[PDB]
Protein backbone atom coordinates (compact mmCIF):
# COMPACT_ATOMS: atom_id res chain seq x y z
CA UNK A 1 0.00 0.00 0.00
CA UNK A 2 0.97 3.06 -1.26
CA UNK A 3 1.68 6.26 1.93
CA UNK A 4 2.54 9.22 2.65
CA UNK A 5 3.15 10.60 6.43
CA UNK A 6 3.66 14.23 6.91
CA UNK A 7 4.90 15.04 10.97
CA UNK A 8 6.66 18.26 12.17
CA UNK A 9 3.69 20.35 11.95
CA UNK A 10 2.26 22.96 15.16
CA UNK A 11 1.78 26.76 16.50
CA UNK A 12 5.14 28.46 15.92
CA UNK A 13 6.11 32.19 16.61
CA UNK A 14 7.31 34.39 13.76
CA UNK A 15 10.49 34.36 13.02
CA UNK A 16 11.08 30.84 13.77
CA UNK A 17 12.25 27.35 11.76
CA UNK A 18 10.59 24.35 11.45
CA UNK A 19 10.82 21.42 10.07
CA UNK A 20 8.53 18.71 8.60
CA UNK A 21 9.41 14.82 7.15
CA UNK A 22 7.50 12.83 4.99
CA UNK A 23 7.94 9.26 4.91
CA UNK A 24 7.21 6.89 2.03
CA UNK A 25 6.06 3.64 2.58
CA UNK A 26 5.06 1.07 -0.41
CA UNK A 27 7.04 2.68 -3.55
CA UNK A 28 10.37 3.12 -4.70
CA UNK A 29 10.90 6.55 -3.53
CA UNK A 30 14.54 6.77 -4.73
CA UNK A 31 13.20 6.95 -8.12
CA UNK A 32 11.01 10.24 -8.27
CA UNK A 33 11.21 13.82 -7.67
CA UNK A 34 9.22 14.99 -5.17
CA UNK A 35 6.75 18.11 -4.14
CA UNK A 36 6.09 20.38 -0.79
CA UNK A 37 2.35 21.74 -1.17
CA UNK A 38 0.99 23.79 0.81
CA UNK A 39 -2.73 25.50 0.83
CA UNK A 40 -3.86 28.16 3.19
CA UNK A 41 -7.38 27.66 5.22
CA UNK A 42 -10.00 28.28 2.48
CA UNK A 43 -7.37 29.01 0.00
CA UNK A 44 -6.26 27.67 -3.57
CA UNK A 45 -3.13 24.83 -3.46
CA UNK A 46 0.02 26.53 -3.82
CA UNK A 47 3.29 24.82 -5.19
CA UNK A 48 5.96 25.47 -2.14
CA UNK A 49 9.45 23.47 -3.55
CA UNK A 50 10.47 20.67 -5.72
CA UNK A 51 13.05 18.24 -5.33
CA UNK A 52 14.56 16.04 -7.96
CA UNK A 53 15.61 11.91 -7.41
CA UNK A 54 19.29 12.60 -6.81
CA UNK A 55 18.50 15.62 -4.71
CA UNK A 56 20.74 17.47 -6.76
CA UNK A 57 18.33 19.87 -8.15
CA UNK A 58 15.64 21.90 -5.75
CA UNK A 59 13.60 24.71 -6.82
CA UNK A 60 11.06 26.47 -4.54
CA UNK A 61 8.23 28.98 -4.94
CA UNK A 62 8.90 32.67 -5.48
CA UNK A 63 7.05 34.13 -2.13
CA UNK A 64 9.48 30.83 -0.26
CA UNK A 65 12.45 31.69 -2.10
CA UNK A 66 15.53 32.30 0.70
CA UNK A 67 13.66 30.93 3.43
CA UNK A 68 13.07 26.93 2.35
CA UNK A 69 15.10 23.91 2.23
CA UNK A 70 13.85 20.90 0.31
CA UNK A 71 15.82 17.73 1.32
CA UNK A 72 15.71 13.80 0.83
CA UNK A 73 17.01 11.15 2.21
CA UNK A 74 16.57 8.02 0.24
CA UNK A 75 18.39 5.36 2.72
CA UNK A 76 15.55 6.01 6.07
CA UNK A 77 12.78 6.99 2.64
CA UNK A 78 12.59 10.89 4.02
CA UNK A 79 11.98 13.92 2.44
CA UNK A 80 12.56 17.01 4.82
CA UNK A 81 11.30 20.18 4.53
CA UNK A 82 13.44 23.40 6.45
CA UNK A 83 11.48 26.51 7.26
CA UNK A 84 13.00 29.97 8.50
CA UNK A 85 12.22 33.13 9.50
CA UNK A 86 8.21 31.87 9.29
CA UNK A 87 5.86 34.84 9.21
CA UNK A 88 2.29 35.53 9.07
CA UNK A 89 1.86 34.77 5.23
CA UNK A 90 3.52 31.15 5.99
CA UNK A 91 0.43 29.57 7.81
CA UNK A 92 -1.11 26.52 5.92
CA UNK A 93 -1.86 22.90 5.71
CA UNK A 94 1.38 21.50 4.01
CA UNK A 95 1.31 18.13 1.90
CA UNK A 96 4.10 15.65 0.40
CA UNK A 97 3.28 15.25 -2.95
CA UNK A 98 4.48 12.48 -5.35
CA UNK A 99 2.54 13.80 -8.41
CA UNK A 100 3.30 15.91 -11.67
CA UNK A 101 3.72 13.77 -14.22
CA UNK A 102 1.73 11.98 -16.86
CA UNK A 103 1.38 8.08 -16.22
CA UNK A 104 -1.28 9.24 -14.04
CA UNK A 105 0.23 8.46 -10.45
CA UNK A 106 -0.05 10.03 -7.78
CA UNK A 107 0.27 10.12 -3.81
CA UNK A 108 -1.15 12.82 -1.80
CA UNK A 109 0.16 12.87 2.46
CA UNK A 110 -2.34 13.78 5.12
CA UNK A 111 -1.36 17.16 5.48
CA UNK A 112 0.29 18.93 8.65
CA UNK A 113 -1.09 22.54 9.88
CA UNK A 114 1.82 24.95 10.44
CA UNK A 115 0.16 28.18 12.09
CA UNK A 116 1.80 31.77 12.79
CA UNK A 117 1.00 33.74 15.90
CA UNK A 118 1.94 34.96 19.16
CA UNK B 1 7.19 30.82 -15.16
CA UNK B 2 3.59 29.68 -16.15
CA UNK B 3 0.48 31.42 -15.14
CA UNK B 4 -2.59 29.07 -15.32
CA UNK B 5 -5.94 31.46 -14.55
CA UNK B 6 -9.58 29.15 -14.50
CA UNK B 7 -12.31 30.11 -14.78
CA UNK B 8 -15.47 30.55 -14.26
CA UNK B 9 -14.11 31.19 -9.61
CA UNK B 10 -17.53 29.73 -8.63
CA UNK B 11 -20.15 27.50 -10.44
CA UNK B 12 -23.87 27.41 -9.64
CA UNK B 13 -25.59 24.20 -11.25
CA UNK B 14 -28.70 22.03 -9.94
CA UNK B 15 -28.03 18.29 -9.56
CA UNK B 16 -27.49 16.44 -13.02
CA UNK B 17 -26.57 19.59 -15.03
CA UNK B 18 -23.60 19.78 -17.44
CA UNK B 19 -20.48 21.45 -15.63
CA UNK B 20 -17.57 23.09 -17.85
CA UNK B 21 -14.31 24.55 -16.22
CA UNK B 22 -11.31 25.95 -18.15
CA UNK B 23 -7.95 26.64 -17.36
CA UNK B 24 -6.16 29.04 -19.76
CA UNK B 25 -1.97 28.58 -19.47
CA UNK B 26 0.00 32.07 -19.95
CA UNK B 27 2.69 29.75 -22.44
CA UNK B 28 2.02 27.11 -24.65
CA UNK B 29 1.85 23.66 -22.82
CA UNK B 30 2.48 20.29 -23.33
CA UNK B 31 -0.68 18.54 -23.48
CA UNK B 32 0.89 15.54 -21.31
CA UNK B 33 2.11 17.81 -18.42
CA UNK B 34 -1.38 18.97 -17.29
CA UNK B 35 -3.77 17.57 -14.69
CA UNK B 36 -7.02 17.94 -13.14
CA UNK B 37 -7.69 17.34 -9.40
CA UNK B 38 -10.70 17.91 -7.30
CA UNK B 39 -10.61 18.54 -3.47
CA UNK B 40 -13.19 17.77 -1.22
CA UNK B 41 -13.85 20.50 1.78
CA UNK B 42 -12.19 17.92 4.40
CA UNK B 43 -9.64 16.09 2.69
CA UNK B 44 -6.67 16.17 0.63
CA UNK B 45 -6.98 16.23 -3.54
CA UNK B 46 -7.74 13.79 -5.49
CA UNK B 47 -6.46 13.38 -9.10
CA UNK B 48 -9.02 12.95 -11.97
CA UNK B 49 -7.72 13.47 -15.26
CA UNK B 50 -3.88 13.22 -16.04
CA UNK B 51 -2.85 14.07 -19.45
CA UNK B 52 -5.33 16.44 -20.27
CA UNK B 53 -7.30 13.86 -21.83
CA UNK B 54 -6.86 10.60 -19.66
CA UNK B 55 -8.63 9.49 -16.99
CA UNK B 56 -6.55 7.88 -13.53
CA UNK B 57 -7.93 4.45 -11.99
CA UNK B 58 -11.68 4.18 -10.24
CA UNK B 59 -12.75 7.66 -12.29
CA UNK B 60 -16.21 8.02 -12.93
CA UNK B 61 -16.96 8.12 -16.90
CA UNK B 62 -18.63 11.42 -16.44
CA UNK B 63 -15.40 13.16 -16.19
CA UNK B 64 -13.41 14.15 -19.19
CA UNK B 65 -10.77 16.57 -20.33
CA UNK B 66 -9.95 17.79 -23.32
CA UNK B 67 -8.26 21.05 -24.83
CA UNK B 68 -4.17 21.65 -26.15
CA UNK B 69 -1.64 24.07 -26.40
CA UNK B 70 -2.80 27.00 -23.94
CA UNK B 71 -6.54 26.66 -23.34
CA UNK B 72 -8.04 23.19 -21.58
CA UNK B 73 -11.39 22.05 -20.34
CA UNK B 74 -12.75 19.87 -17.80
CA UNK B 75 -16.45 18.45 -18.41
CA UNK B 76 -18.58 16.26 -15.97
CA UNK B 77 -21.61 15.57 -18.14
CA UNK B 78 -24.34 14.71 -15.28
CA UNK B 79 -22.93 16.32 -11.92
CA UNK B 80 -23.52 14.07 -8.79
CA UNK B 81 -24.24 15.13 -5.47
CA UNK B 82 -20.42 13.86 -4.39
CA UNK B 83 -19.39 16.15 -7.21
CA UNK B 84 -19.78 19.16 -5.49
CA UNK B 85 -15.77 19.95 -4.37
CA UNK B 86 -13.36 22.34 -5.90
CA UNK B 87 -11.52 21.79 -8.80
CA UNK B 88 -7.94 23.10 -9.93
CA UNK B 89 -6.07 22.74 -12.73
CA UNK B 90 -2.14 21.79 -12.68
CA UNK B 91 0.61 21.93 -15.11
CA UNK B 92 3.84 20.21 -14.05
CA UNK B 93 5.89 20.76 -17.25
CA UNK B 94 8.18 23.31 -15.19
CA UNK B 95 7.91 23.18 -11.45
CA UNK B 96 4.20 23.07 -10.71
CA UNK B 97 1.54 25.62 -10.76
CA UNK B 98 -2.26 25.14 -9.51
CA UNK B 99 -5.11 27.20 -10.63
CA UNK B 100 -7.18 29.41 -8.83
CA UNK B 101 -9.74 26.53 -8.18
CA UNK B 102 -13.51 26.63 -8.95
CA UNK B 103 -15.81 26.19 -6.57
CA UNK B 104 -19.26 24.22 -7.68
CA UNK B 105 -22.32 24.74 -5.58
CA UNK B 106 -25.53 24.00 -5.95
CA UNK B 107 -28.20 26.73 -6.77
CA UNK C 1 37.02 2.06 -27.41
CA UNK C 2 36.03 5.48 -26.80
CA UNK C 3 32.46 6.29 -26.82
CA UNK C 4 31.38 10.07 -26.66
CA UNK C 5 27.54 11.28 -25.67
CA UNK C 6 26.21 14.68 -28.00
CA UNK C 7 23.56 16.69 -28.09
CA UNK C 8 22.93 18.65 -30.92
CA UNK C 9 20.06 22.06 -31.24
CA UNK C 10 18.44 23.38 -34.23
CA UNK C 11 16.43 26.71 -33.90
CA UNK C 12 15.08 28.31 -36.69
CA UNK C 13 13.60 31.14 -36.90
CA UNK C 14 10.40 31.43 -39.03
CA UNK C 15 9.14 35.00 -40.37
CA UNK C 16 5.45 35.01 -39.74
CA UNK C 17 4.87 31.22 -40.57
CA UNK C 18 4.32 30.53 -36.46
CA UNK C 19 6.80 30.09 -33.32
CA UNK C 20 10.58 29.06 -34.39
CA UNK C 21 10.97 25.33 -35.41
CA UNK C 22 13.30 23.38 -32.83
CA UNK C 23 14.47 20.24 -33.57
CA UNK C 24 16.83 17.74 -30.59
CA UNK C 25 18.83 15.18 -30.95
CA UNK C 26 20.79 12.65 -29.10
CA UNK C 27 24.09 10.62 -30.38
CA UNK C 28 25.85 7.67 -28.47
CA UNK C 29 29.00 7.00 -30.72
CA UNK C 30 27.35 6.98 -33.99
CA UNK C 31 23.76 5.99 -33.28
CA UNK C 32 21.46 8.18 -32.36
CA UNK C 33 18.95 7.68 -29.41
CA UNK C 34 16.42 9.91 -29.16
CA UNK C 35 14.77 12.69 -30.89
CA UNK C 36 12.28 16.16 -30.46
CA UNK C 37 10.49 17.97 -32.72
CA UNK C 38 8.64 20.72 -32.01
CA UNK C 39 6.48 20.17 -34.90
CA UNK C 40 5.71 16.76 -34.49
CA UNK C 41 2.09 15.91 -32.46
CA UNK C 42 3.58 14.37 -29.34
CA UNK C 43 5.94 16.85 -28.26
CA UNK C 44 7.46 14.79 -25.99
CA UNK C 45 11.12 13.41 -26.41
CA UNK C 46 10.58 10.24 -28.68
CA UNK C 47 12.65 7.11 -28.44
CA UNK C 48 14.76 6.23 -31.40
CA UNK C 49 16.51 3.08 -30.48
CA UNK C 50 15.69 -0.52 -29.07
CA UNK C 51 17.31 -0.39 -25.88
CA UNK C 52 16.39 2.98 -24.92
CA UNK C 53 12.97 2.29 -24.70
CA UNK C 54 13.55 -0.29 -21.53
CA UNK C 55 14.03 3.45 -19.17
CA UNK C 56 10.51 3.98 -17.25
CA UNK C 57 7.68 6.67 -18.20
CA UNK C 58 9.38 8.79 -15.50
CA UNK C 59 12.64 9.29 -17.73
CA UNK C 60 10.41 10.46 -20.75
CA UNK C 61 9.23 12.79 -18.58
CA UNK C 62 12.61 14.39 -17.48
CA UNK C 63 13.50 13.97 -20.88
CA UNK C 64 10.67 15.88 -22.18
CA UNK C 65 10.74 18.98 -19.51
CA UNK C 66 14.60 19.41 -20.25
CA UNK C 67 14.05 19.33 -24.07
CA UNK C 68 11.04 21.95 -23.40
CA UNK C 69 13.05 24.33 -21.40
CA UNK C 70 15.78 24.52 -23.77
CA UNK C 71 13.13 24.90 -26.86
CA UNK C 72 11.87 28.00 -24.67
CA UNK C 73 15.90 28.93 -24.35
CA UNK C 74 16.47 29.44 -28.04
CA UNK C 75 13.18 30.89 -28.61
CA UNK C 76 14.20 34.03 -26.67
CA UNK C 77 17.73 33.73 -28.02
CA UNK C 78 17.29 34.00 -31.38
CA UNK C 79 15.09 37.04 -30.60
CA UNK C 80 18.40 38.46 -28.07
CA UNK C 81 20.81 37.67 -30.52
CA UNK C 82 19.13 39.23 -33.34
CA UNK C 83 18.78 42.57 -31.06
CA UNK C 84 22.45 42.02 -29.76
CA UNK C 85 23.19 42.00 -34.06
CA UNK C 86 21.00 45.25 -35.17
CA UNK C 87 20.08 42.82 -37.76
CA UNK C 88 16.70 42.96 -39.27
CA UNK C 89 13.20 41.29 -38.46
CA UNK C 90 12.79 40.21 -42.33
CA UNK C 91 15.03 37.60 -42.49
CA UNK C 92 15.07 33.84 -40.89
CA UNK C 93 18.26 33.17 -38.86
CA UNK C 94 19.70 29.48 -37.32
CA UNK C 95 21.15 29.19 -33.90
CA UNK C 96 22.93 25.65 -33.41
CA UNK C 97 23.86 24.25 -30.06
CA UNK C 98 25.89 21.08 -29.18
CA UNK C 99 26.93 19.68 -25.97
CA UNK C 100 28.62 16.30 -24.87
CA UNK C 101 31.48 14.10 -23.26
CA UNK C 102 33.54 11.51 -24.08
CA UNK C 103 34.90 8.59 -22.27
CA UNK C 104 38.03 6.27 -22.54
CA UNK C 105 38.36 2.66 -22.83
CA UNK C 106 39.32 3.05 -19.31
CA UNK C 107 35.44 4.32 -19.28
CA UNK C 108 36.91 7.59 -17.12
CA UNK C 109 35.80 11.10 -18.20
CA UNK C 110 38.09 12.29 -20.98
CA UNK C 111 36.73 15.49 -22.77
CA UNK C 112 33.76 17.69 -22.46
CA UNK C 113 32.29 19.96 -25.48
CA UNK C 114 29.84 23.06 -25.28
CA UNK C 115 29.39 24.79 -28.25
CA UNK C 116 27.11 27.51 -29.47
CA UNK C 117 26.46 28.82 -32.84
CA UNK C 118 24.57 31.91 -34.25
CA UNK C 119 23.87 31.77 -38.24
CA UNK C 120 26.69 28.55 -38.65
CA UNK C 121 29.50 30.64 -36.99
CA UNK C 122 31.33 29.92 -33.87
CA UNK C 123 29.44 32.32 -31.29
CA UNK C 124 30.81 31.37 -27.87
CA UNK C 125 32.89 27.76 -26.93
CA UNK C 126 33.19 26.37 -23.49
CA UNK C 127 37.29 25.91 -23.42
CA UNK C 128 38.85 22.31 -22.94
CA UNK C 129 39.79 23.61 -19.50
CA UNK C 130 35.73 23.35 -18.81
CA UNK C 131 35.96 27.09 -16.63
CA UNK C 132 36.03 29.11 -19.01
CA UNK C 133 34.79 30.43 -21.87
CA UNK C 134 35.81 31.82 -26.10
CA UNK C 135 34.04 34.39 -27.46
CA UNK C 136 34.61 36.22 -31.13
CA UNK C 137 32.59 39.20 -31.94
CA UNK C 138 31.61 41.86 -29.82
CA UNK C 139 28.08 40.14 -28.83
CA UNK C 140 29.86 37.27 -27.65
CA UNK C 141 31.54 38.89 -25.15
CA UNK C 142 28.37 40.51 -23.65
CA UNK C 143 26.92 36.75 -24.07
CA UNK C 144 30.09 35.73 -22.07
CA UNK C 145 29.91 38.29 -18.98
CA UNK C 146 26.20 37.77 -18.72
CA UNK C 147 27.16 33.83 -18.57
CA UNK C 148 30.06 34.08 -16.35
CA UNK C 149 27.61 36.30 -14.15
CA UNK C 150 25.45 33.33 -13.92
CA UNK C 151 28.09 31.21 -13.09
CA UNK C 152 26.68 28.67 -15.80
CA UNK C 153 30.59 27.20 -16.37
CA UNK C 154 30.49 25.69 -13.25
CA UNK C 155 27.21 24.17 -13.60
CA UNK C 156 27.79 22.53 -16.98
CA UNK C 157 31.56 21.53 -16.10
CA UNK C 158 29.89 19.89 -13.18
CA UNK C 159 27.18 18.19 -15.57
CA UNK C 160 29.74 16.87 -18.01
CA UNK C 161 32.29 15.56 -15.75
CA UNK C 162 29.24 13.33 -13.67
CA UNK C 163 25.34 13.36 -15.12
CA UNK C 164 26.57 13.07 -18.45
CA UNK C 165 29.51 10.40 -17.92
CA UNK C 166 27.66 8.40 -15.48
CA UNK C 167 24.32 7.94 -18.11
CA UNK C 168 26.94 7.19 -21.32
CA UNK C 169 28.08 4.20 -18.80
CA UNK C 170 24.45 3.24 -18.29
CA UNK C 171 23.26 3.60 -21.70
CA UNK C 172 26.42 1.41 -22.83
CA UNK C 173 26.00 -1.04 -20.91
CA UNK C 174 22.48 -1.21 -21.28
CA UNK C 175 22.96 -1.48 -25.11
CA UNK C 176 25.69 -3.87 -25.13
CA UNK C 177 24.49 -5.64 -27.93
CA UNK C 178 24.59 -2.82 -30.19
CA UNK C 179 26.70 0.28 -29.20
CA UNK C 180 29.81 -2.21 -27.91
CA UNK C 181 30.08 -3.74 -31.58
CA UNK C 182 32.41 -3.52 -34.23
CA UNK C 183 31.60 -4.62 -37.78
CA UNK C 184 34.37 -5.61 -39.90
CA UNK C 185 33.68 -3.80 -43.31
CA UNK C 186 33.16 -6.14 -46.02
CA UNK C 187 35.79 -4.73 -48.96
CA UNK C 188 35.66 -5.36 -52.33
CA UNK C 189 36.90 -4.16 -55.87
CA UNK C 190 35.48 -2.67 -58.84
CA UNK C 191 37.13 -1.93 -62.20
CA UNK C 192 36.35 0.13 -64.80
CA UNK C 193 40.16 3.69 -62.63
CA UNK C 194 39.63 1.32 -59.95
CA UNK C 195 36.96 1.66 -56.84
CA UNK C 196 37.66 -0.03 -52.87
CA UNK C 197 34.34 -0.30 -51.45
CA UNK C 198 34.34 -1.03 -48.21
CA UNK C 199 30.64 -1.64 -46.91
CA UNK C 200 28.79 -2.78 -43.73
CA UNK C 201 31.23 -1.39 -41.02
CA UNK C 202 30.86 -0.10 -37.44
CA UNK C 203 31.43 2.47 -36.25
CA UNK C 204 31.89 5.40 -39.07
CA UNK C 205 35.87 5.06 -38.37
CA UNK C 206 37.67 3.83 -41.26
CA UNK C 207 40.72 4.88 -43.40
CA UNK C 208 40.80 3.68 -47.00
CA UNK C 209 44.11 4.22 -49.05
CA UNK C 210 45.55 3.86 -52.31
CA UNK C 211 48.97 3.10 -52.95
CA UNK C 212 51.17 2.48 -56.20
CA UNK C 213 54.67 0.66 -55.02
CA UNK C 214 53.72 1.80 -51.76
CA UNK C 215 38.64 10.68 -54.98
CA UNK C 216 37.38 9.99 -51.57
CA UNK C 217 33.59 9.99 -50.46
CA UNK C 218 32.38 11.06 -46.63
CA UNK C 219 31.39 8.21 -44.89
CA UNK C 220 27.72 7.79 -45.65
CA UNK C 221 25.35 6.06 -43.62
CA UNK C 222 23.97 2.40 -44.81
CA UNK C 223 20.38 3.19 -43.11
CA UNK C 224 20.38 -0.06 -41.11
CA UNK C 225 23.25 1.15 -38.70
CA UNK C 226 26.01 0.76 -40.77
CA UNK C 227 28.35 2.68 -42.88
CA UNK C 228 29.23 2.82 -46.70
CA UNK C 229 32.37 4.45 -48.33
CA UNK C 230 34.54 3.77 -51.11
CA UNK C 231 37.97 5.33 -52.60
CA UNK C 232 38.67 5.29 -56.27
CA UNK C 233 41.94 6.64 -58.50
CA UNK C 234 41.95 6.35 -62.17
CA UNK C 235 44.70 4.21 -63.60
CA UNK C 236 48.51 -0.64 -56.61
CA UNK C 237 46.45 -1.60 -53.67
CA UNK C 238 44.04 -0.46 -51.70
CA UNK C 239 44.66 -0.59 -47.75
CA UNK C 240 41.41 -0.86 -44.97
CA UNK C 241 41.99 0.24 -41.32
CA UNK C 242 39.20 0.00 -39.08
CA UNK C 243 38.96 -0.63 -35.25
CA UNK C 244 36.96 -4.29 -35.84
CA UNK C 245 39.96 -4.92 -38.53
CA UNK C 246 42.68 -6.72 -36.43
CA UNK C 247 44.95 -6.19 -39.04
CA UNK C 248 44.27 -3.94 -42.31
CA UNK C 249 43.20 -5.60 -45.04
CA UNK C 250 45.02 -4.87 -48.59
CA UNK C 251 43.37 -5.49 -52.14
CA UNK C 252 44.75 -5.66 -55.36
CA UNK C 253 43.08 -6.51 -59.06
CA UNK D 1 27.77 31.78 -44.81
CA UNK D 2 25.80 29.77 -47.76
CA UNK D 3 27.06 25.85 -48.37
CA UNK D 4 26.21 24.03 -51.39
CA UNK D 5 25.18 20.37 -50.42
CA UNK D 6 26.96 17.30 -51.51
CA UNK D 7 24.85 14.62 -52.83
CA UNK D 8 25.19 10.71 -52.32
CA UNK D 9 23.04 8.56 -54.35
CA UNK D 10 23.40 4.97 -52.98
CA UNK D 11 21.31 1.62 -52.47
CA UNK D 12 21.61 0.21 -48.53
CA UNK D 13 22.77 -3.49 -50.07
CA UNK D 14 24.60 -4.12 -53.33
CA UNK D 15 22.06 -3.22 -55.97
CA UNK D 16 20.45 -6.86 -57.46
CA UNK D 17 17.64 -6.85 -60.24
CA UNK D 18 14.38 -8.22 -58.68
CA UNK D 19 15.39 -7.77 -54.76
CA UNK D 20 14.15 -5.71 -52.02
CA UNK D 21 16.27 -2.48 -51.17
CA UNK D 22 16.19 0.77 -50.02
CA UNK D 23 17.44 4.07 -52.30
CA UNK D 24 19.36 7.02 -50.01
CA UNK D 25 19.87 10.19 -51.10
CA UNK D 26 22.68 11.83 -48.38
CA UNK D 27 22.80 15.69 -48.44
CA UNK D 28 25.30 16.57 -46.38
CA UNK D 29 27.25 20.03 -45.58
CA UNK D 30 25.03 22.84 -46.20
CA UNK D 31 23.84 26.07 -45.08
CA UNK D 32 20.74 27.01 -44.20
CA UNK D 33 19.07 24.23 -42.57
CA UNK D 34 15.95 24.06 -45.41
CA UNK D 35 16.16 22.00 -48.49
CA UNK D 36 14.45 20.12 -50.94
CA UNK D 37 15.41 16.74 -51.80
CA UNK D 38 13.19 14.46 -53.93
CA UNK D 39 13.86 10.84 -54.39
CA UNK D 40 12.56 10.26 -58.06
CA UNK D 41 11.76 6.92 -60.45
CA UNK D 42 11.92 7.63 -64.19
CA UNK D 43 11.21 11.48 -63.80
CA UNK D 44 8.05 11.03 -60.88
CA UNK D 45 8.77 11.96 -57.32
CA UNK D 46 8.13 9.06 -54.85
CA UNK D 47 5.44 10.00 -52.34
CA UNK D 48 6.66 7.19 -49.71
CA UNK D 49 9.79 9.26 -48.91
CA UNK D 50 10.80 9.08 -45.26
CA UNK D 51 13.98 11.29 -43.88
CA UNK D 52 16.09 10.93 -40.73
CA UNK D 53 15.75 13.75 -38.80
CA UNK D 54 18.00 16.84 -38.84
CA UNK D 55 21.59 16.97 -37.23
CA UNK D 56 24.73 18.57 -37.98
CA UNK D 57 28.89 17.93 -37.79
CA UNK D 58 31.62 20.13 -36.06
CA UNK D 59 31.51 22.79 -38.46
CA UNK D 60 27.65 23.66 -37.96
CA UNK D 61 26.56 22.23 -41.58
CA UNK D 62 23.91 20.24 -41.41
CA UNK D 63 23.16 16.86 -43.26
CA UNK D 64 19.85 14.47 -43.94
CA UNK D 65 19.22 11.26 -45.11
CA UNK D 66 16.08 10.29 -47.58
CA UNK D 67 15.53 6.69 -48.19
CA UNK D 68 12.66 4.65 -49.32
CA UNK D 69 11.81 1.14 -50.62
CA UNK D 70 12.65 -0.07 -53.93
CA UNK D 71 13.71 -2.47 -56.49
CA UNK D 72 16.68 -2.01 -58.61
CA UNK D 73 16.24 5.58 -63.51
CA UNK D 74 16.39 6.65 -59.95
CA UNK D 75 17.92 9.62 -59.06
CA UNK D 76 17.69 12.62 -56.58
CA UNK D 77 17.02 16.15 -56.85
CA UNK D 78 18.24 18.67 -53.96
CA UNK D 79 16.99 22.08 -54.25
CA UNK D 80 18.60 24.98 -52.02
CA UNK D 81 19.44 28.73 -51.89
CA UNK D 82 22.80 28.28 -53.00
CA UNK D 83 21.54 26.02 -55.98
CA UNK D 84 20.20 28.16 -58.77
CA UNK D 85 18.86 25.78 -60.36
CA UNK D 86 17.39 22.33 -58.80
CA UNK D 87 20.11 19.44 -59.16
CA UNK D 88 19.34 15.51 -60.25
CA UNK D 89 21.91 13.42 -59.21
CA UNK D 90 20.96 10.01 -60.57
CA UNK D 91 21.64 6.64 -59.21
CA UNK D 92 23.91 4.34 -60.42
CA UNK D 93 24.61 0.74 -60.06
CA UNK D 94 28.69 1.33 -59.78
CA UNK D 95 29.27 4.16 -57.75
CA UNK E 1 20.26 12.54 -19.84
CA UNK E 2 20.31 16.63 -20.72
CA UNK E 3 21.30 19.39 -18.92
CA UNK E 4 19.26 20.90 -16.28
CA UNK E 5 21.01 24.04 -15.35
CA UNK E 6 22.64 26.27 -17.79
CA UNK E 7 20.29 25.90 -20.90
CA UNK E 8 19.79 29.41 -20.21
CA UNK E 9 21.71 30.87 -23.51
CA UNK E 10 22.98 34.07 -24.63
C1 LIG F 1 19.06 28.47 -16.89
C2 LIG F 1 18.27 27.23 -17.27
C3 LIG F 1 16.79 27.49 -17.46
O1 LIG F 1 16.36 27.94 -18.51
N1 LIG F 1 15.97 27.21 -16.42
C4 LIG F 1 14.54 27.54 -16.42
C5 LIG F 1 13.71 26.31 -16.17
N2 LIG F 1 14.18 25.63 -14.97
C6 LIG F 1 13.38 25.43 -13.86
N3 LIG F 1 13.10 26.49 -13.10
C7 LIG F 1 12.34 26.33 -12.01
O2 LIG F 1 12.10 27.43 -11.30
C8 LIG F 1 10.73 27.72 -10.99
C9 LIG F 1 10.61 29.23 -10.93
C10 LIG F 1 11.43 29.89 -9.81
C11 LIG F 1 10.38 30.29 -8.78
C12 LIG F 1 9.26 30.72 -9.70
N4 LIG F 1 9.22 29.60 -10.63
C13 LIG F 1 8.41 29.86 -11.81
N5 LIG F 1 11.82 25.18 -11.59
C14 LIG F 1 12.08 24.06 -12.34
C15 LIG F 1 11.56 22.81 -11.96
F1 LIG F 1 10.82 22.73 -10.83
C16 LIG F 1 11.83 21.67 -12.71
C17 LIG F 1 11.25 20.38 -12.26
N6 LIG F 1 9.93 20.33 -12.45
C18 LIG F 1 9.25 19.23 -12.09
N7 LIG F 1 7.93 19.24 -12.31
C19 LIG F 1 9.90 18.12 -11.51
C20 LIG F 1 11.27 18.17 -11.30
C21 LIG F 1 11.95 16.98 -10.68
C22 LIG F 1 11.98 19.32 -11.68
C23 LIG F 1 13.46 19.40 -11.46
F2 LIG F 1 14.14 18.61 -12.26
F3 LIG F 1 13.98 20.60 -11.62
F4 LIG F 1 13.84 19.09 -10.23
C24 LIG F 1 12.60 21.77 -13.86
CL1 LIG F 1 12.93 20.36 -14.80
C25 LIG F 1 13.13 22.97 -14.26
C26 LIG F 1 12.88 24.14 -13.51
C27 LIG F 1 15.61 25.26 -14.99
C28 LIG F 1 15.88 24.23 -16.07
C29 LIG F 1 16.41 26.54 -15.19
Amino acid sequence: EVQLLESGGGVVQPGRSLRLSCAASGFTFSSYGMHWVRQAPGKGLEWVAVISYDGSNKYYADSVKGRFTISRDNSKNTLYLQMNSLRAEDTAVYYCLYGGNSYGMDVWGQGTMVTVFN
Amino acid sequence: DIVMTQSPATLSLSPGERATLSCRASQSLSSSFLAWYQQKPGQAPRLLIYGASSRATGIPDRFSGSGSGTDFTLTISRLEPEDFAVYYCQQSESALTFGGGTKVEIK
Amino acid sequence: GSHSMRYFFTSVSRPGRGEPRFIAVGYVDDTQFVRFDSDAASQRMEPRAPWIEQEGPEYWDGETRKVKAHSQTHRVDLGTLRGYYNQSEAGSHTVQRMYGCDVGSDWRFLRGYHQYAYDGKDYIALKEDLRSWTAADMAAQTTKHKWEAAHVAEQLRAYLEGTCVEWLRRYLENGKETLQRTDAPKTHMTHHTLRCWALSFYPAEITLTWQRDGELVETRPAGDGTFQKWAAVVVYTCHVQHEGLPKPLTLRW
Amino acid sequence: IQRTPKIQVYSRHPAENGKSNFLNCYVSGFHPSDIEVDLLKNGERIEKVEHSDLSFSKDWSFYLLYYTEFTPEYACRVNHVTLSQPKIVKWDRDM
Amino acid sequence: KLVVVGACGV
